[PDB]
């Protein structure tokens, strides 16, 4: 029974690997910004209260121009909202009413939303034949899609119900990879500042570095005890936040290959189902399952900020590229928008 | 896409007629729409305006209560009631496309147009000058004024350019003064500031020759200058 | 002798009746959240109340006020008799809003709410007007009197009545019809005596059936303090029901309490 | 003040006309969630979505066949569908406990919380020649000491023997449902089997929505 | 039993290529991140406020 | 990492006794209701026992109530299922689950052996 030495070495590379992340983790990181001051609790407030989703709003997404944002609505509705003027832009009926994600190309010229069936539809915006038409139908997923970001206006990465995330290239039509490696459903995908690769946390409390050409694994992380619900790549693109069923937060660094922090706290007993960094980096923006969502303090993983605002599960969440506010969609079918 | 204008030709003075636009091709509804005249050799002026949904009608001071203009989004094609006629309206009018939200590009095509033919306060656009001598090559620089501010407490200034060449409807080029059109190459490039514009083309070449007006968008009615020409 | 007592000390309270109804508008107005057709159903009907309730305790100073200090027989007399004979109808009618409302909830399934709300909005505060306004001309051209006095003939005064006792007739009916169906869900379902005792007990208040309670047998209780009786049971359940509607759809309801709930926890 | 964006706010305030049009046609339509283990190709008689119709009343329901079998994140979607249709067998290998515990997780969900459920017993006539010809205490060992309470209007011909086990069924799973929350939801179990169940549906879902009105008035 | 056998041998070579990585100390890590956050702290319209005029969601 | 260790499981002769056990290391395992679930040869999968945070509410499959027994030390952080008077047909692997999510009454954890918070798996036998 071969398999048996294969998982011998198996968990002795477990423990190798536990071992070296032991001799690499020789100083958390409470330890020495203890020595820093604080911050104070943050009063934010609602600015913008966007109302003309008939259900729940499951996902949204801002734009690079951090003005426009779109947001998807399991009524089968994706709007893609004007803040300033508030106004709807454009609302767009899909083929299929149960969608779990929308995405916002950092061109402007696409949206991409997905869901229970499986397919990521691109929508193009900036048509020249007037009203907004779905442009591709990536369907080469076996599961729901959870999650889809632009890399460029061509090409899209898409992470599936199947354990599995994608890169498409959204011209030609078909899978330019498929990255497997997954146990449990990928649940958010975060692309690396500079696009050369990834993170994608899933319902296997294992978060997976990916290598967007190779089309390969490159770490894995498990510091969380539940399935992952959200991710968020630091600023940087060295760190990411990591949100779970199990009620907390993590930063996974990438260099170290291992955990840096935890954002728990003893009232919380509620699975996170969104996460996103500011734009600068000292605040993480947790939406968690209470209908509320707090600000914890990245470095110091206290809750600083509380916004409270909602009266339903804030089911999605996202910061403008320039860090003007945040974007909360909740499943009492309002976007607040926070400054 | 193509909105054909048809209806014009001959007229009595005073008389009455019923010019209509087939608009196909695009999400006419969503559309708001315009018509704009031309005298048979002198500028631009903006005639008549309806909304989207038909929900909001605009005049020039010279057409109110002699102009009529409706549409039909299911038969998706534009009217205009011309009566009251007068020897000012022996002109070509244009049917014209326009779409507001944020970022979009108004005034994004001109129909082709048609004649008629009758035989018996603002902001003041000050354009740089009727005709231009140019030759290929180098590049050339179209100075446009205006009475007002067209920059807005908003942030837009609100300023297009239009490039008209000999025998066919004019073509939108920039859009806010500083935006360039969908289909326009590069070589075009508008600029300025309160009160002060310009469209610069750079590399000029054939395709290239035409009359060049400048009109505003800063409130209704809607204004333009007499056109540069340019040749060769 | 001894009713005005009752009268003069129930003045303040039906005032801070009045209060609190006005109190309970405002908590089912304000929050933005507890909005719904529903609930627009009720706001108004609150509003239909406080239409009412001005008169009788505004309305006082009308014989107190005056009364402290002839030419009054102007219309600035008989138009405020008017107000207060209309609000009446106002509030006899808004009951009957929320029970056509209640019936149309729980007995068919495709139907407009805008449209339908707008519908009841109108047969809520014009109808009133549509069977008040012949009264107008009745009391101003064949029998007018000073300040438009109690009752001129028996079918002239029926005027006011007979469309009443329709409103009255339709929401004792429709209520009949929801306990019938409450009960009903409740023995199909897989101590009920405290369930029907807080149901009905609840659902008589807002659709104001009680006067239907003790209404079959009349002109008989007219002498041996048997009259005052009627008088006591039939003022002080009315003068209640201001309070009580709001007492049992405004205090005592489950959305407005957690909504209170999460104000507060909202309020560090 | 609105110069251009008088336009814009135009076209908004029609797109927003819309939404409320929509509106109209999403508030009064019936979503409710097929869940397997048949019908569904007669219940849309009049490949996942299947939209249909009972008394000028219109049903949305979605079969999930399109998925891995892992439940517990893309069934929260449907926290707002009307009802569940829950398509279990009734002859179990042992299906029934598997069904049984399905149920139980739904029935406990933090946002199912608060969905009925309408349980069809499929396959009820196959389970009697089954067990006639020959089992169930072999799996389930209180069936021995159950007997079919006398409120339960039997299917006249079969052997009562037979009613017994399909009403141990039906008792376990509305144990299950008792157990916890009767505040806001309700098993509506049914015994299928070739009739129209859509007549059931459609009556279970006036039921819940009767239900939910007379919840918030203070009722029921 | 060979998909075990695939999948323990894909899942070991897999475990073989992240163990045999470099990996850096929690202290750079740290530092790395924290540098950062005194750096562009000053910068981002979420933790740091900015006035009513330039804020363009307000009104 | 969630790691469910099992132990315990054999050849044994139908009517003896066992007592297969599970240590568990990657959470609080007070906070999550475990479970044990089986495959047979030639079958799929099934579940037979739950014990929940503190242990109070239990329960079993028709088959082994009574028979089999389900505990939890928490402050030892172990989960065990005493069998006793065991038959022929309990002959499958054996795997200590833990439901996906902790503070609920909520489980989804059998599959088409396609699941991330269970152990390896005993084998037990019963047999001559």
């Amino acid at each position: 029974s071969e398999l048996d030495q294969l998982r011998q070495e198996a968990e002795q590379l477990k423990n190798q690997i536990r071992d070296a992340r032991k001799a690499c983790a020789d100083a958390t990181l409470s330890q020495i910004t203890n020595n820093i001051d604080p911050v104070g609790r943050i009063q934010m407030r609602t600015r913008r209260t966007l109302r003309g989703h008939l259900a729940k709003i499951y996902a949204m997404h801002w734009g690079t121009d951090s003005r426009l944002l779109v947001s998807a609505s399991q009524d089968g509705k994706l709007i893609i909202w004007d803040s300033y003027t508030t106004n709807k832009v454009h609302a767009i009926p899909l083929r299929s009413s149960w969608v779990m994600t929308c995405a916002y190309a950092p061109s402007g010229n696409y949206v991409a939303c997905g869901g229970l069936d499986n397919i990521c539809s691109i929508y193009n915006l900036k048509t020249r034949e007037g009203n907004v038409r779905v442009s591709r139908e990536l369907a080469g997923h076996t599961g729901y899609l959870s999650c889809c970001r632009f890399l460029d206006d061509n090409q899209i990465v898409t992470s599936s119900g199947d354990t599995t995330c994608a890169l498409w290239d959204i011209e030609t039509g078909q899978q330019t990879t498929t990255f497997t490696g997954h146990t449990g459903d990928v649940m958010s995908l975060s692309l690396a500042p500079d696009t050369r690769l990834f993170v994608s946390g899933a319902c296997d409390a294992s978060a997976k570095l990916w290598d967007v050409r190779e089309g390969m694994c490159r770490q894995t992380f498990t510091g969380h005890e539940s399935d992952i619900n959200a991710i968020c790549f630091f600023p940087n693109g060295n760190a990411f936040a990591t949100g779970s069923d199990d009620a907390t937060c993590r930063l996974f660094d990438l260099r170290a290959d291992q955990e840096l922090m935890t954002y728990s706290h003893d009232n919380i007993i509620c699975g996170i189902t969104s996460v996103s960094f500011s734009k600068s980096g000292r605040l993480l923006l947790a939406g968690y399952d209470d209908f509320n969502c707090n600000v914890w303090d990245a470095l110091k993983a206290d809750r600083a900020g509380v916004l409270a605002g909602h009266d339903n599960r804030v089911s999605c969440l996202g910061v403008t590229d320039d860090g003007m506010a945040v974007a909360t969609g909740s499943w009492d079918s309002f976007l607040k928008i926070w400054n | 896409v193509q909105l054909v204008e048809s209806g014009g030709g001959l007229v009595q003075p005073g008389g009455s007629r019923k010019l209509s636009c087939s608009a196909s091709g695009f999400a006419f509804s969503s559309f708001g729409m315009h018509w704009v005249r031309q005298a048979p050799e002198k500028g631009l002026e903006w005639v008549a305006y309806i909304s989207s949904g038909s929900g909001t009608i605009y005049y020039a001071d010279t057409v109110k209560g002699r102009f009529t203009i409706s549409r039909d989004d299911p038969k998706n094609t534009l009217f205009l009631q011309m009566t009251s006629l007068r020897s000012e309206d022996t002109a070509m009018y244009y049917c014209v496309r326009s779409i507001y939200y944020y970022g979009s590009s108004p005034f994004d095509f001109w129909g082709q147009g048609t004649t008629l033919t009758v035989s018996s306060s603002d902001i003041v656009m000050t354009q740089a000058t009727s005709s231009v001598p140019v030759t290929p090559g180098e590049s050339v620089s179209i100075s446009c004024r205006s009475s007002k501010s067209l920059l807005h407490s908003n942030g837009n200034t609100y300023l297009y350019w239009f490039l008209q060449r000999p025998g066919q409807s004019p073509q939108l080029l920039i859009y806010r003064m500083s935006n360039l059109a969908s289909g326009v190459p590069d070589r075009f490039s508008g600029s300025g500031s309160g009160t002060a514009f310009t469209l610069t083309i750079s590399r000029l070449e054939a395709e290239d020759v035409g009359v060049y007006y400048c009109m505003q968008h800063l409130e209704y009615p809607l204004t333009f200058g007499a056109g540069t020409k340019l040749e060769l | 002798e001894q009713l005005l007592f009752l009268y003069i000390i129930y003045t303040v309270g039906y005032a801070l009746s009045f209060s609190a109804l006005v109190i309970a508008s405002a908590i089912l107005l304000g929050f933005r959240h507890l909005h719904c057709t529903r609930n627009y159903i009720h706001l108004n009907l609150f509003a239909s109340f406080i239409l009412r309730a001005l008169s009788v305790f505004i309305k006082d100073a009308a014989l107190k006020w005056m009364y402290s200090t002839s030419y009054q027989d102007s219309l600035s007399c008989r138009l405020v008799f008017l107000l207060m004979q209309y609000c009446v109808a106002a509030n006899y009618y808004w009951l009957l809003v929320e029970g056509v409302y209640l019936y149309t909830l729980l007995a068919f399934s495709v139907f407009s709410e805008q449209w339908i709300f707008r519908l009841y909005v109108s047969i809520g505060w014009g109808v009133p007007l549509l069977f008040v306004v012949p009264w107008g001309i009745v009391k101003y051209l064949y029998e007018d009197e000073g300040c438009w006095t109690r009752n001129s003939n028996m079918n002239y005064w029926l005027i006011i009545r007979l469309p009443i006792l329709f409103a009255i007739g339709v929401n004792f009916l429709i209520f009949v019809r929801v306990i019938c169906i409450v009960v009903s869900k409740l023995k199909a379902n897989l101590d009920i005596k405290c369930r029907l005792a807080k149901s009905t007990l609840t659902l008589i208040p807002l659709l104001g059936t009680h006067e239907v309670i003790f209404a079959f047998v009349m002109d008989e209780h007219a002498r041996g303090t048997l009259r005052f009786i009627k008088l006591f049971t039939e003022l002080s359940f009315t003068s209640f029901q201001g309070l009580m509607v709001a007492i049992l759809y405004c205090f005592v309801n489950n959305e407005v309490q957690l909504e209170f709930r999460k104000s507060w926890e909202r309020w560090r | 003040l609105s110069a251009e964006d008088k336009a814009a706010v135009e076209r908004s305030k029609m797109i927003e006309k819309q939404l409320q049009k929509d509106k109209q046609v999403y508030r009064a339509t019936h979503r409710l969630l097929l869940l397997g283990a048949s019908g569904k190709s007669t219940i849309v008689k009049q490949i996942f979505e299947t939209k249909f119709q009972v008394d000028k009343v219109n049903f949305h329901m979605f079969d999930v066949g399109g998925q891995r079998d892992e439940r517990r994140k893309w069934i929260q979607c449907f926290n707002d569908v009307t009802a569940i249709i829950f398509v279990v067998a009734s002859s179990s290998t042992n299906r029934l406990q598997e069904a049984l515990n399905l149920f139980k997780s739904i029935w406990n969900n933090r946002w199912l919380r608060t969905i009925s459920v309408i349980l069809f017993l499929n396959k009820q006539d196959l389970l009697a020649e089954k067990v006639l010809a020959g089992k169930i205490e072999d799996y389930f060992p209180e069936f021995a000491r159950y007997t079919t309470p006398e409120d339960a209007t039997p299917e006249p011909g079969e052997d009562p023997r037979v009613t017994r086990a399909k009403y141990f069924i039906r008792d376990e799973f509305l144990r299950i449902s008792t157990a916890s929350g009767d505040g806001r939801h309700y098993c509506y179990p049914h015994f299928t089997c070739d009739t129209e169940n859509i007549r059931r549906v459609f009556n279970d879902c006036r039921d819940i929505i009767q239900r939910m009105h007379l919840r918030q008035y203070e009722l029921l | 039993n060979t998909a075990s056998i695939a999948q323990a041998r894909k899942l070991v070579e897999q475990l073989k290529m992240e163990a045999n990585i470099d990996r850096i100390k929690v202290s750079k890590a740290a530092a790395d991140l924290m540098a950062y956050c005194e750096a562009h702290a000053k910068e981002d319209p979420l933790l740091t406020p900015v006035p009513a005029s330039e804020n363009p969601f307000r009104e | 990492q969630v790691q469910l260790q099992e132990s315990g499981g054999g050849l044994v002769q139908p009517g003896g006794s066992l007592r297969l056990s599970c240590a568990a290391s990657g959470f609080t395992f007070s906070n999550y209701k475990m479970n044990w679930v089986r495959q047979a040869p030639g079958k799929g999968l099934e579940w037979v026992s739950d014990i929940s945070q503190s242990g109070a509410s239990i329960s079993y499959t028709g088959s082994v109530k009574g028979r089999f027994t389900i505990s939890r030390d928490n402050a030892k952080n172990t989960l065990y299922l005493q069998m006793n008077s065991l038959k022929p047909e309990d002959t499958a692997v054996y795997y200590c689950a833990r439901c996906p999510a902790p503070f609920t009454r909520d489980c989804f954890d059998v599959t088409s052996t396609t699941y991330a918070y269970r152990g390896q798996g005993t084998q037990v036998t019963v047999s001559s």
